[PDB]
Parts: structure tokens; C-alpha cells; sequence
């Protein structure tokens, strides 16, 4: 996967 | 690989969006940034981080075609 998708989703 | 397509739409239009308004194109910008809110849900942490991000008159535009 992409960390900075994860990541950037989290607060989703 | 799997699930995740959201996550990649998500991270691909912010940054679209973002592009856009530096490039002064407004309404294809704020369209781009709103499919991203679109498939949040919980995207009040995103609201904000829009609003201290934005110019205010591009902000409420963004707010108006939610």
C-alpha cells in the first residue's frame, strides 16, 4: 500500500 | 492491491484540487476538493484544515458547492 493515503484518510 | 481505491481517490482529488486553485482555476478546484469531502463522511477535521489552508472567498465557495 500508500502510507500517505492511509495516513491523509485517517480523519475520515 | 486490495480495498484502498477510496483512499487513493481521496488523496488523488485533494491534490488535483489544490493544483487547480494554484494555477487560479477556481470552480474546477473547489469541484475536485468537494468529490474528496464527498467520500469522507467524517470530514469536519478536513473542514478545518481547508478553512486555515484557503483564502476565505475560496473557502465559501467550497462550502456553496458542497
Amino acid at each position: 500500500p500508500r502510507l500517505s493515503r492511509l495516513l491523509s484518510y485517517a480523519g475520515c | 492491491k486490495d480495498a484502498e481505491a477510496v483512499q487513493k481517490f481521496f488523496l488523488e482529488e485533494i491534490q488535483l484540487g489544490e493544483e487547480l486553485l494554484a494555477q487560479g482555476d477556481y470552480e474546477k478546484g473547489v469541484d475536485h476538493l468537494t468529490n474528496a469531502i464527498a467520500v469522507c463522511g467524517q470530514p469536519q477535521q478536513l473542514l478545518q484544515v481547508l478553512q486555515q489552508t484557503l483564502p476565505p472567498p475560496v473557502f465559501q465557495m467550497l462550502l456553496t458547492k458542497l
